[PDB]
RNA sequence: GAUGGUAGGAUAGUGGCCUACCAUGGUUUCAACGGGUAACGGGGAAUAAGGGUUCGAUUCCGGAGAGGGAGCCUGAGAAACG
RNA sequence: AUACAGUGAAACUGCGAAUGCUCAUUAAAUCAGUUAUCGUUUAUUUGAUAGUCAUGGUAUAACUGUGGUAA
């Protein structure tokens, strides 16, 4: 799963590839505009706060 | 009519025989077994609500005509040490094969057999409640 | 500049396509795209009959071009309009792209290429070569074929240059982290030792640095260069016409292995034993499903009435129904009828339906759990189909122990229906992938004769030196991998790459002591252990799942190791060499090349808080760890199709840190199991449940704890929960006049609060009586199910029931 | 155009140059005498 | 709605154009109406034939279509059919 | 030229893009002529024509960068 995460004050947009099932299934069942933490996904994302903005499907 | 129903290449079909008391329902079910293993695809699953006369229901193999010989405990297929006169080998035996040489039974409380079944032969399903 | 070409290139391609074999080329260089289609045209002009299609596999990019014909035509038209070309110009490469037949395929979509046959395949991305992928494509390339790898990377360029300049030395830069493609290095070296491979550059200046540097052109001008399988094709064949209704289908049958396997099935048809399976172990694609089609053809032409098909999943029933020879009726369609026209696939859990059925075929038995296997090996007739030498399933020894716990003759299919036997690429592939598992059958140790555990030794392996392609190290590697495959039940081909290149993974060998003469002969292992360091030391598995199941920031900060594999043999399973190795490894933790074999002493481990083993739950290994020293930690709920068993993890800690949060987890997990009975493993064996609960009892009644013990319940809370009329009816059924439903209303929470240690100490009933209580109140199953579980055909069940509830009544 | 150039190759004698870069078979089954031919065909 | 009235909607605008409310009409042997018309027809429409016997050259044909019925959209002007 | 003024691609905006071939035949229909519009519409042309904050807020495109998909 690839994630484009941007931080707009620095203009820093970086993509990440994730290889599991669990962290992405944690992000499952959401709509755009909501919020999900970073502790349920990343040991290096503790205290991070990420807002959905969009996406692209597999096709 | 029922062999026409068998020759119908459908998956689902219901063949029903509502008979009065004393007309040879066991003869009809055994004839259904012989027909739909002789020309049917694979084999049939037989369900009764009780340990009924499935032994004679398979014994109607080539006999069961004008003289049927339904006997309590003297009958020759009911006797364990027997030669059922229609034995099987690498022979053309099919209509004399789809019967007492392959006595098999299904308890009606194990309904997964008849939930994934292909052809079944049912003695006395009127007593069976509607969802089952 | 019409330059010459070295004889090696067209010589190899012609010789391959007249020997029905496959060749392989690797191109280093700046382009390789322009040098590809010369090869393709060359291969057709070597032979005009062979297949045309070329498969192109890539990870995510395409080298300087794109596939969509509208896009390419629009670009090139607009290039004419912008005036950069001539109207009728197309280079050789783009000609090849828009003229040939290509199937493009990703890496991750590697499973849509199974049944097809391709004339050529192209592998674009070299630094992502999954073994499973490479097995896919190489197996599916048809004979008289080319496999070509493109190698645009200066990284691999420097790698191969360094390896050629020095086989022993290598080139490893830590700009990647701690991940290095040792599997790819082994790939490159074994390819160097291939007998019909070639390394070549752009403009085809063949490099003599590796490969079959000196092939000679055969004189293929002959009709007798013909294999013995061709030579003893059917020559006494009863192909005559007065009557030949199955002789037609035997003539349709292709190889001699197919032919006499069909002879095996017809001999089985003649054979009238009842409890019987006809076993085919096959290589993959070698005529297994073709034999299935001829088997169903013969067994509806002459067999009983028809057959039930059983498969763990809908695999290529595509080809199983595509075997044809017009819809079925009583007309001359018989030899075409005994095929597709009875589409009724069933689920292999209908074993009683199967017991009734005339004949049943089972396909890929390796994905069927053993109880289902026996329930289909009832007293009737079955055709067993399985793949030996094979991914995604069983092994040779696993299938033999299967038939031995079972039970009759077996037949093995080998001759490839596509390409020529004794194939160099096929053999080299089997060697590199290491699936030639016959090391169990070798005459030195075909028997179980092994020494005693009084002296056995652990050895840590310098896996870099192991995977360095040096023939004795290589030899040791197939020995240990044969052990590995025999040890597991089912295996994946990428796992070899996994422990070769995964940084945190380690391997150990329990070995007999060194031969005191010189130590020149080969060491021969007794057991092999695969672990991986996991935790805050960093492996995505254990602290994640613990954190999910319970919030434990302490556990997130913790670091330990997970055991993935215990590696012994059923020949050595007599006594417990693994237990020896377990005790040894736990003692080690808590107490011009680098060498091929490193002693355990000269490598200090890190600080390991905990050790945890992850495994599919079974009675034998559960009993084994339970006799060993691991805490039952977690059991899943949904048994997958493949293993048929819920996954389960053990832990163990014994250091100066007295943990006891493991004991807290043990109490929680026993409580959780008490909850989860009659939910998902509603139907599994009570003695297994008993083993699990007493192992948990051991774990939470381990040492070093005093507040983890249970406190006695209160009669106040007793009367809080119960009702005096329920107590009255308890005494009434104690007087034995009421109904067991009227006691089963209140049985389960009696079991619940009983199975606390307060009642465990108050009244001790840990026998078959407790088994019956567990079954009836917490497994919540029928008294009849308990009766046939205990195999006691009378009311002994109610005898022990009356005894134990009587004991409860005098408690009350 | 096999003998001529195409793509960028032309094939010599060997050295490819590249650029810069039942009654039917019963009757006709001839090891049978006609006597048993008609005998079998009658049966 | 055939003829007309009265009222209203609609339209840029009158007007049965359309609806209510009504009156019961209109055309006609001066042949209405209807039929055929080869109606590629005719128009001094068109420059003419600066002397061919009537003939040339131009212009209007008239409408519809832009896979096929149906519906919508802008612009001063489209029922645009790229 | 330390605001720019030369030149200029991408784009905003204004206007035009309502001056193409094939198929079907009507005698107050069409067409030609002649009205009327104290009964209508008009971008454009030209002609007139309005006493009733030393300056308010926005946004984009483009650009930058990160990506998806065979497209």
């Amino acid at each position: 799963m690839k994630l484009n995460i941007s931080y707009p004050v620095n203009g820093s947009q970086k993509t990440f590839e994730i290889d599991d099932e669990h962290r992405i299934r944690v992000f499952f069942d959401k709509r755009i505009g909501q919020e999900v933490d970073g502790e349920a996904v990343g040991d290096e994302f503790k205290g991070y706060v990420f807002k959905i903005s969009g996406g692209n499907d597999k096709q | 009519s029922f062999i026409d129903a068998i020759s119908e290449k459908t998956l689902n079909f219901t063949v029903a025989l509502t008979a009065g008391r004393g007309r040879g329902k066991s003869a009809a079910l055994g004839i259904s077994i012989a027909a739909a293993v002789s020309h049917g695809y694979s084999n049939i699953f037989v369900t009764s609500p009780s340990p009924e006369n499935l032994k004679t229901l398979f014994e109607f193999i080539f006999k069961g005509f004008d003289a049927l010989g339904y006997q309590e405990h003297i009958d020759y297929d009911i006797i364990q040490s027997t030669n059922p006169d229609f034995n099987k080998a690498i022979v053309r035996v099919d209509i004399k094969r789809d019967h007492r040489q392959t006595i098999q039974y299904i308890v009606p409380q194990d309904h997964q057999v008849l939930g994934q079944a292909e052809l079944v032969v049912i003695d006395e399903a009127a007593a069976i409640p509607l969802p089952i | 500049a019409k330059k010459a070409i070295d004889s090696r290139i067209p010589s190899l391609i012609r010789n391959g396509v007249q020997t029905k074999q496959r060749s392989i080329f690797v191109i280093v260089g700046d382009r390789a795209r322009n040098q590809l289609p010369n090869l393709h045209y060359l291969m057709m002009s070597a032979d005009l009959k062979m297949n045309k299609s070329v498969l192109w596999a890539y990870k995510k990019k395409l080298l300087g071009f794109t596939s969509h014909r509208k896009k390419r035509e629009n670009k090139i038209k607009k290039e004419i309009k912008r005036g950069t070309r001539e109207v009728n110009e197309m280079d050789p490469f783009e000609s090849f792209i828009s003229n040939q037949n290509i199937r493009y395929v990703y890496y991750k979509e590697s499973e849509k290429i199974l049944g097809n046959t391709y004339g050529m395949c192209i592998l674009q991305d070299f630094e992502a070569l999954t073994p499973n992928l490479l097995a896919r494509t190489i197996e599916t390339v048809e004979g008289g074929g080319i496999v070509v790898i493109l190698l645009k990377s200066m990284s691999s360029l420097k790698q191969l240059y360094t390896m050629t300049m020095d086989v022993h030395a290598r080139y490893r830069t830590e700009a990647h982290g701690d991940v290095v493609a040792r599997f790819n290095e082994r790939f490159i070296l074994s390819l160097g030792s291939n007998p019909n491979c070639l390394v070549v550059d752009d403009e085809l200046n063949v490099l003599p640095l590796s490969g079959a540097k000196n092939v000679k052109p055969l004189p293929p001008k002959e009709d007798d260069e013909l294999p013995p399988k061709q030579l003893e094709l059917q020559e006494l064949k009863e192909s005559l016409e007065d009557v030949q209704p199955a002789g037609s289908l035997v003539s349709l049958s292709k190889t001699v292995n197919q032919a006499h396997a069909i002879l095996s099935f017809i001999d089985a048809i003649s054979e009238k034993t009842l409890n019987f399976t006809v076993a085919l172990t096959a290589g993959r694609g070698r005529g297994k499903s073709a034999a299935l089609g001829i088997s169903i053809a013969a067994a509806v032409s002459h067999g009983y009435s028809n057959i039930f098909v059983t498969s763990p999943s809908p695999e290529n029933l595509k080809t199983l129904f595509e075997f044809i020879f017009f819809n079925k009726a009583i007309v001359r369609v018989d030899i075409k009828r005994d095929h597709r026209q009875t589409i009724q696939y069933i689920v292999p859990q209908d074993h009683q339906v199967l017991g009734q059925a005339e004949l049943v075929v089972i396909d890929e038995a390796a994905a069927i759990p053993l109880p289902i296997v026996k329930n289909l090996l009832g007293p009737y007739l079955v055709f067993m189909a399985s793949t030996i030498n094979g991914y995604e399933g069983t092994g040779r020894s696993l299938s033999l122990k299967l038939i031995q716990q079972l039970r009759l003759r077996e037949i093995s299919l080998d001759e490839p229906i596509r390409y020529a036997p004794g194939d160099p690429i096929e053999k080299w592939l089997n060697k590199l992938l290491c699936l030639d598992v016959t090391l169990i059958k070798n005459p030195r140790f075909a028997t179980r004769g092994t020494p005693h555990p009084s002296q056995c030794n652990l050895f840590v392996v310098n896996r870099d030196t192991l995977f360095s392609y040096h023939p004795v190290s290589e030899n040791f590697l197939e020995k240990m991998m044969a052990l590995y495959v025999s040890s597991h039940y089912k295996n994946s081909p990428n796992d070899l790459q996994l422990m070769s290149d995964a940084p945190a993974h380690k391997l150990f060998v329990l070995l007999p002591p060194i031969d005191p003469k010189d130590g020149g002969r080969i060491p021969d292992p007794l057991c092999v252990i695969q672990i991986a360091l996991e935790g805050e030391i960093s492996g995505d598995l254990i602290p994640w799942l613990i954190s999910q199941q319970f919030q434990d920031e302490e556990f997130a900060s913790l670091s330990g190791a997970r055991i993935v594999r215990i590696a012994t043999n059923p020949e050595y399973a007599s006594m417990g060499y693994g237990s020896r190795a377990i005790e040894l490894l736990r003692d080690y933790f808590e107490g011009t090349l680098p060498p091929l074999l490193l002693k355990l002493s000269e490598q200090p481990p890190h600080y390991l808080h905990y050790l945890g083993v992850s495994y599919g739950l079974t009675q034998s290994l559960h009993k084994f760890w339970k006799n060993n020293s691991f805490v039952p930690v977690y059991l899943r709920q949904t048994a997958n199709d493949l293993t048929g068993e819920h996954t389960c993890v053990m832990l163990n800690v014994l250091e100066g840190r007295e943990s006891n949060w493991l004991v807290e987890f043990a109490k929680d997990f026993r409580k959780r199991f008490l909850s989860l009975l009659s939910y998902d493993f509603h139907k599994f064996t009570a003695v297994q449940a008993l083993s699990v609960i007493e192992s948990s009892k051991k774990a939470q009644d381990l040492s070093d704890d005093e507040k983890h013990d249970n406190k006695e319940l209160t009669r106040t809370h007793l009367d809080d929960i119960f009702s005096p009329f329920d107590l009255k009816r308890l005494d009434s059924y104690s007087n034995n006049l009421l109904d067991y439903h009227v006691i089963g209303d209140m049985i389960p929470m009696l079991a619940l609060l009983y199975f606390g240690d307060k009642m465990g100490d108050s009244v001790k009933l840990s026998s078959v009586q407790s088994a019956i209580l567990l079954a009836i109140g917490l497994q919540r199953k029928n008294i009849d199910t308990i009766a046939k579980e205990l195999n006691l055909p009378s009311n002994q069940t109610i005898a022990m029931f009356a005894k134990i509830m009587r004991k409860m009544s005098q408690y009350f | 155009a096999p003998m001529s150039d195409v793509g960028g190759v032309l094939m010599d004698k060997d050295a490819v140059y590249i650029d810069i870069g039942n009654i039917g078979k019963l009757i006709y089954m001839d090891n049978i005498s006609p006597e048993e031919c008609i005998r079998r065909w009658r049966g």
